[PDB]
């Protein structure tokens, strides 16, 4: 509940989504899209955020 | 010139990324700067179709 | 002839499968931190 | 001839074995330390 670090795991084959999260000091939340099932699997993602 | 590889693909869209880090979506019938209009999406193996004959895929290190 | 109505019962269960797996809509989870 | 159908009841039992062991995707588990 402290740290900025996400934990995901996909629980369906081809069923995608998205999500929204809301920084400590931004205002607007930042909202991503979530696909499983490619010919690649991102094991980790860095964003970097414009604030 | 300017060369762009498929990040996701689904039955109808694609999301495509760009060698200066730009971020499309297109669907069936769409424009594409440079490589002219899109003639099929196909979603198994990964193959996008060009009007200029052009076929878009994943970077082959990154794919 | 008959084959239409045996082929009937099993295509009758699995689109009735069908149909209620495209009912179901669920609500949204929202996470709040400190 | 009626083979067909014997062989039909006991590879129907193995593929329904088979489907639902494909079925079950499991919620993963974060341990925490101090």
């Amino acid at each position: 509940k402290t740290s900025n670090t996400l934990m995901i795991q996909a629980t369906k084959l081809y069923n995608y989504g998205n999500l929204a999260v809301r920084l400590r000091g931004l205002n607007t939340p930042v909202m991503l899209t979530l696909i499983p099932g490619q010919k690649a699997v991102d094991y980790r993602v860095d964003l970097r955020v414009q604030g | 010139r300017i060369i762009y590889y498929i990040q996701a693909v689904i039955p109808g869209r694609a999301w495509l990324i760009g060698s200066n880090g730009s971020t499309l979506t297109v669907r069936e019938g769409s424009k594409i700067p440079g490589y002219g209009m899109v003639k099929l999406i196909d979603s198994l193996q990964g193959r996008i179709l060009t009007s200029s004959g052009q076929v878009i895929k994943f970077s082959q290190e990154d794919s | 002839q008959q084959e239409i109505q045996q082929r009937t019962s099993d295509m009758l269960t699995a689109a009735t499968q069908l149909v209620q797996d495209w009912k179901q809509v669920e609500t949204q989870v929202y996470t709040e931190g400190t």
